[PDB]
């Protein structure tokens, strides 16, 4: 990517605090704070020895570039959803996506099912997974 | 008996269901119906529940394990020829010349026999795009023979 | 031909898919039009006003084409179906024609009104005409049973069926005027024998609801015929006559003839000869129920029979012996009374007189009968009844046995033809004693007709080289035969009952069951109602023709004849020459079965023929049908047991449909079906034009037929079943992957959203 980048580095900026070019368990720490609650320690610990060595703007893209990999398309994920769309109507009757989910090939759970609708965009019956599409990628 | 190709293409099939009822590797015995239907065959209910199959969903599930010989049983159960077919649906014609009525044919399919939902009917009427005349009648011949046919001839 | 003498006798758009008799409640079949079948329930319009209605497909009936209309002989009709039959019928009848073949039988439909049809003009066109060479008449049936016995040298016979009011005895009647006129060598034997009808008919018949002319007793009539083919003597025989009607008639009906023939004052003369005031409503025995009789003047009738009695033979004593004894039952009825006293002797010595015995010594033995035994004021007037009835019976019996001396010419015989009138089986509100007999009679009368439809049987298992062997036929015909008339029997447990004096209505039913309950299955305790005002039942007969519960109560009088012995001995010697012979020096059952084996061996001995009269209405006018009555009569006329028949046209159309897997000409295809199921040899018969099935095979293929023909639909339902899944197959492998993008791609946004890196990253994002 290239704006997913610019947006990346401008961060890496305003996280790396003490404005060395690494993040250090004070780096995170101090702007977690600056905003909202943040890690203890353990949580801080474990963040960053998800990382092999220093954290320069490279360590950092590495690990954040592996996370986001092994995904799909926005149109390849936009159409295995028309693909119960036999009206092309760009919407999903609610009962029914939420029947596939939780019952359904690789059943989801209550919370995977709640933590799933509590984004969910339906008004009026249907919901919208184009706009859920989005929402869940770019 | 079954040949290897042939357990294979049980398999292939048992996973696409019993995914989609949830997967698990078991599937509600209340489709052992659908299943065997996609290898081919074509048993009758009374046919199915005989070998294991039940009423509604919920009511059970079964693995690979004890599938195997329900499709073993389902097929040496006996299957209608056109010339069967043909017979049958002589008997409705008084005329005798390859004929009968919409409204008559629904009453077969749905009324007689193993009756046949309303909808499957108006269903398979659409897909095989059967069509009346001007007096609301039916070759019973062509009909049969697509059906027979199948979904992709 | 133009020709006048055929104006009664010779007869003046359809599909055969749509066209069809279908069932209805005025008319008994409609002619209907078919417009449309769904399963079972078919839609047809009604083509007379053109209504609509539907009808299970099974109760529509095959109707034959414009082909066959008014058709003369039936046999040669494509449908043979209760309804091809009443409108062929029913056609002909509107129009004059009231004769009809079907087969060997011949049918008569009562027309209510003369016909010209009998004439002597016609009768010389009928002459020596073979049945197809002429129009449907009775004089064909009898011409033809003469060349026959001819040609054939055998004797032949008619049994002139139907219910009562329908023709039996006009057509038997006509049938002896034929004979007589073409066969002919006081007056001529010829013209005794057609004489013999009107004292016989004035003596046994009587009005009655269903017949203004009912014949109360059975009549068998022989005509013998000499070396050149001319009549040369006759007998008659009489079978149980209504013993009961000359003291009691129900309302709406008359006594016999006679009684009223002798009250009208067709011979003034005569008057003080029998002691009569011409006046019938004067006479409790006579007037109970009727007095005049539409269309029977009974003035020129007791001339007519006074006649007829002249050209019998008779001399002037003996029918003034005849005609004083029945003045003189007239008079028994008029004795009043009061151990009981007379109340007059004025009625009481005219009997005496008539009579030729002493009014003293009478009244003397009828209310202190002799060791003595006085009467009540019922036990006499009921022994009054039994003397009546007693001497009518006598009087009925000489009568005939004079009337075959007349007869009876001792000239050379060679071959004769015998006439049936009968009363055949009839079920009523009560039945009792008369009906046993009547019915006992028509069963013995079945295995006759039985054992003949049996050997044109056989000639069908010849015309298609069919032959069938041992087959099981009449044992429950032989069963209720037995029952009545076999060594222990029903008759004759009675007939021993009747020679105690001491015997009752209970001890012959106790000693009844005593020796049949259960030791015959025929016999059977009496069973539930199938008809209001269904009088007392204390057993049940299973009659060929139906079950007949009986009661069993005055049997035991019935059967013997309760009179005083001692009037017997008055009678014994009386004065009138008649009178003494009546009472000279065996009861109703012992008399009737050595007649009914007389007749038995009889009919047995000829080559019968058979005509049905048939009633068209319950209302006596003519032209008029009543469907329903018809049907009803056409119902089981002239079963149970024989084969199945089926022309391979209509077997291939119904039974292909059971091995539809090996039919790739109706007669192999036949073949093929019945082969493939299977089908035991035994069980069935080749044919040319036809299948036989043996008894109850038939029965069980409609099974086979309706079993098949489910599972098929079922197999074809299950094939649609099995079409629609697999179509929707593609749709499932798709679906099966687009859930799995779905699923694992939401986890994923799911657990991304769950990392302390993300989630601090979302966090700095603005
Ligand atoms: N061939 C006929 N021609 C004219 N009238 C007839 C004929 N046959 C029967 N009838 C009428 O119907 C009545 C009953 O006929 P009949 O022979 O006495 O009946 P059953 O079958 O009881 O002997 C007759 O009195 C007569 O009025
Ligand atoms: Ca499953
Ligand atoms: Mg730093
Ligand atoms: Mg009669």
């Amino acid at each position: 990517p290239q704006k997913q980048i610019q947006e990346m580095k401008e961060a890496f900026s305003m996280i790396d605090v003490d404005r060395d070019g690494f993040v250090s368990k004070e780096d995170i720490k101090a702007i977690s704070e600056q905003l909202g609650r943040a890690p203890d320690d353990k949580e801080l610990t474990a963040m960053l020895k998800e990382a092999p060595g220093p954290l320069n703007f490279t360590m950092f893209l590495s690990i954040f570039s592996d996370k986001l990999s092994g995904t799909d398309s926005e149109e390849t994920i936009r159409n295995a959803f028309a693909m119960f769309d036999e009206q092309e109507t760009k919407k999903l009757n609610i009962e029914y996506i939420k029947d596939l989910l939780e019952n359904m090939g690789d059943n989801f759970n209550k919370d995977e099912m709640r933590m799933t609708f509590k984004e969910a965009p339906v008004e009026g019956g249907k919901f919208d997974y184009v706009k859920f599409t989005a929402m869940i990628k770019g | 008996k079954l040949s290897q190709d042939e357990i294979d293409d049980l398999k292939d099939v048992f996973e696409l269901f019993d995914f989609w009822d949830g997967r698990d590797g078991a599937v509600d015995a209340f489709k052992l119906g659908d299943v065997c239907r996609c290898l081919g065959i074509n048993p009758r209910n009374e046919d199915v529940f005989a070998v294991g199959g039940t009423h509604k969903m919920g009511e059970k599930s079964l693995p690979f394990e004890e599938f195997l010989p329900a499709y073993e049983g389902l097929m040496d159960c006996e299957q209608g020829t056109f010339a069967d077919y043909m017979e049958a649906f002589k008997t409705f014609d008084r005329e005798g010349q390859g004929f009968i009525s919409g409204a008559e044919l629904r009453h077969v399919l749905t009324a007689l026999g193993e009756r046949l939902s309303d909808e499957d009917v108006d269903e398979i009427i659409k897909l095989t795009d059967l069509q009346e005349d001007l007096e609301g009648n039916v070759k019973y011949e062509d009909f049969v023979k697509k059906v027979m046919a199948g979904p992709y001839p | 031909f133009s020709d006048p003498d055929f104006q009664y006798l010779a007869v003046d758009a359809f599909d055969g898919k749509k066209n069809c008799w279908v069932p209805d409640e005025k008319e008994g079949f409609a002619s209907a039009e078919i417009q449309s079948s769904k399963g079972d329930e078919i839609t047809v319009k009604i083509v007379a006003d053109s209504s609509t209605r539907t009808v299970k497909k099974d109760d529509i009936q095959s109707m034959n084409p414009p082909k066959f209309e008014k058709l003369e002989d039936m046999a040669n009709m494509t449908y043979l179906n209760e309804a091809s039959v009443l409108y062929n019928l029913r056609s002909r009848y509107t129009s004059g024609l009231i004769y009809t073949y079907s087969g060997l039988f011949c049918i008569a439909v009562n027309p209510y009104r003369r016909l010209p049809i009998y004439t002597d003009s016609v009768i010389a066109k009928y002459r020596g005409k073979r049945k197809t060479e002429i129009p449907p008449h009775l004089f064909s049936v009898a011409d033809n049973a003469y060349q026959n016995m001819v040609t054939d040298r055998e004797n032949q016979s008619c049994l002139i069926t139907g219910e009562s009011g329908a023709g039996k005895t006009e057509n038997t009647k006509k049938v002896i005027m034929y004979l007589a006129k073409v066969a002919c060598a006081e007056g001529s034997l010829e013209d005794q024998i057609i004489q013999a009808n009107p004292v016989l008919e004035a003596y046994g018949n009587a009005k009655t609801t269903r017949n203004n002319n009912s014949s109360r007793f059975g009549k068998f009539i022989r005509i013998h015929f000499g070396p050149t083919g001319k009549i040369a003597g006759a007998d008659i025989e009489t079978y149980l006559l209504e013993k009961s009607r000359v003291t009691y008639q129900q309302s709406a009906e008359r006594n016999y003839h006679i009684f009223y023939q002798i009250c009208s004052n067709a011979i003034p003369e005569l008057n003080d000869v029998m002691l009569v005031t011409p006046d019938s409503g004067l006479y409790s025995f006579i007037n109970q129920g009727c007095l005049t009789v539409d269309n029977i003047d009974d003035v020129e009738e007791f001339k007519l029979c006074d006649e007829a009695f002249d050209i019998l033979g008779f001399t002037k004593e003996e029918k003034q012996s005849m005609f004083k004894c029945t003045a003189s039952i007239l008079h028994m009825g008029e004795m009043k009374f009061k151990q009981a006293e007379s109340d007059g002797t004025a009625e009481a010595e005219k009997v005496a007189f008539l009579c030729g015995i002493n009014a003293g010594d009478l009244l003397k033995a009828l209310l202190k009968p002799k060791v003595t035994k006085g009467q009540n004021m019922n036990q006499v007037v009921n022994s009054v009844g039994a003397l009546a009835k007693s001497l009518y019976d006598r009087m009925f019996n000489w009568l005939v046995r004079r009337v075959n001396k007349t007869l009876d010419t001792k000239a050379k015989r060679n071959y004769y033809i015998g006439v049936l009138d009968i009363a055949g089986f009839e079920i009523f509100d009560f039945n009792s004693f008369e009906q046993l007999c009547i019915n006992y009679t028509n069963e013995r009368l079945q295995q006759f007709f039985n054992h003949h439809m049996f050997i044109l049987e056989q000639e069908e298992y010849k015309k298609e080289g069919i032959a069938w062997e041992f087959i099981d036929f009449g044992m429950d015909l032989q069963m209720c035969i037995d029952l009545i008339e076999k060594p222990m029997g029903i008759l004759s447990i009675l007939e021993e009952e009747c020679m105690f004096p001491k015997a009752d209505d209970k001890s012959f039913q106790d000693k009844l069951y005593q020796n049949h309950m259960g030791k015959n299955r025929m016999f059977t305790k009496p069973g539930k109602p199938t008809r209001p005002n269904q009088g007392p039942a204390h057993f049940e007969l299973h009659h060929y023709a139906g079950n007949v519960p009986y009661s069993i109560t005055g049997w035991l009088e019935k059967n013997k004849d309760p009179i005083n012995e001692n009037v017997v001995a008055l009678l014994g010697a009386s004065k009138e020459p008649l009178v003494a012979e009546l009472f000279k020096a065996q009861t109703i059952s012992a008399v009737h079965r050595e007649s009914l084996n007389k007749l038995m061996k009889n009919l047995y001995s000829t080559h019968p023929h058979f005509v049905r009269c048939i009633i068209p209405n319950e209302l006596k006018q003519p032209g008029l049908v009543d469907a329903e009555l018809v049907l009803h009569q056409l119902q089981c006329n002239g079963r149970k047991g024989f084969p199945s028949r089926l022309i391979y046209s209509e077997f291939k159309q119904r039974y292909s449909i059971l091995a539809p897997n090996a039919i790739p000409d109706g007669k192999t295809v036949s073949e093929k079906i019945l082969a493939g199921l299977q089908m035991d040899p035994a069980e069935y018969r080749l044919g040319t034009t036809k299948v036989f099935f043996k008894a109850g095979v038939l029965g069980n293929l409609e099974e086979m037929r309706d079993e098949r023909l489910s599972k098929i639909i079922s197999m074809f339902q299950a094939h649609i079943r099995g079409y629609l899944i697999r179509k929707a197959y593609k749709k499932l492998q798709d679906q099966r992957i687009g859930l799995s993008v779905i699923q694992r791609n939401i986890r994923k946004w799911l657990v991304l959203r769950n990392w302390q890196w993300w989630k601090l990253y979302s966090k700095v994002k603005p």
